[PDB]
């Protein structure tokens, strides 16, 4: 059992088990690269390669630039065995988590925070290229130094701006953390409120999806949660009031991301 | 422990010196996991 990782400025503890191969899967430490997530079970290895390694960002191409924050793109297919590690750093934070070495369906969006030595993970998400479902999201995670900051609300609010430059709606794939489940909850509820708040409530559920690219089972779910919305005998209605809308933005339990995504500084579209 | 936490660690660069780094190292030790993965899907 992996207890803890070097990784960067940070030793961190490890959360749950994560199946690091071979002999690595035995240490009670390892040391990641914060830059390329090669993992090494020697201390003496991660000193030797601070100064060798040239990587000072993910690699891939970076998408995204608002001040202090960039997200790199990286394809599953193009530079695997980063994603590789990046799965395997990932598992040690996420209980769920399952696949971990066939990257090559994947699409990986690193969250990073840039500062003159360089770009620092700070989370990221993953999705599969060719989802049967139409998942816009497989997995996503906060490393713990960085939680509790809106990372995870950031990813969250991008993985939709990613579907509505698909022109479609997605939905995170099951399971997700827990932690991943009240995000979800908190970015839904406020997207929806931000936009009920500001249409006075008259458009439709099938409005809002296309909106937003949140399925139209998410918004009912969330307006279930917010006791917004009735099942008239055939279909679902919203059923919205100035004092309901008010009442919720108030209480701090619904508040605005902390971080949101500006599709101005977004630089990409899908393949084609 | 219940809590799993954090702690700032500094390391300094090790410039005059066991582990291969090498792609090629993790892709050999990582080969045969992506079958096994790309099988219990199939
Ligand atoms: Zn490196």
């Amino acid at each position: 059992y992996v207890d803890k990782i070097h990784i960067g400025n940070y030793e961190i503890d490890a959360w749950y088990f994560s199946p690091f191969p071979e002999d690595y899967g035995k240490q009670p430490k390892l040391w990641l690269c914060e830059y390329c997530l090669k993992y090494m079970k020697y201390e003496k290895s991660y000193r030797f390669h601070l100064g060798q390694c040239q990587w000072r960002q993910p690699p891939g191409k970076e998408i995204y630039r608002k001040s202090n924050i960039s997200v790199y793109e990286v394809d599953g297919k193009d530079h695997k065995i980063y994603c590789q590690n990046l799965c395997l750093l990932a598992k040690l934070f996420l209980d769920h988590k399952t696949l971990y070495f066939d990257v090559e369906p994947f699409v990986f969006y690193i969250l990073t925070e840039v500062d003159r030595q360089g770009a620092h993970i700070v989370g990221y998400f993953s999705k599969e290229k060719e989802s049967p479902d139409g998942n816009n999201v497989a997995c996503i995670l906060t490393l713990p130094p960085y939680q509790r900051r809106g990372y995870g609300k950031f990813l969250i609010a991008f993985s939709y701006e990613l579907s509505k430059l698909e022109s479609t709606v997605g939905s995170p794939e099951k399971p997700l953390s827990d932690l991943g489940k009240l995000s979800y909850r908190s970015y839904w509820s406020w997207v929806l409120l931000e936009i009920l708040r500001d249409f006075r409530g008259t458009l439709s559920i099938k409005d809002l999806s296309q909106m937003t690219s949140i399925t139209q089972n998410d918004i009912i779910s969330t307006l279930q949660s917010l006791n917004m919305v009735k099942y008239w005998k055939g279909q679902h209605v919203i059923c919205v009031t100035p004092k309901l809308v008010e009442e919720h933005l108030k209480s701090a339990q619904y508040k605005k991301p902390p971080i949101t995504v500006d599709s101005v500084c977004l630089k990409w579209a899908p393949p084609k | 422990l219940a809590v799993p936490s954090w702690r700032d660690h500094s390391v300094e660069p090790l410039r005059d010196p066991l582990e291969n780094l090498d792609d090629s190292v993790f892709s050999k030790r990582h080969a045969k996991l992506e079958l096994d993965e790309k099988r219990r899907k199939r």
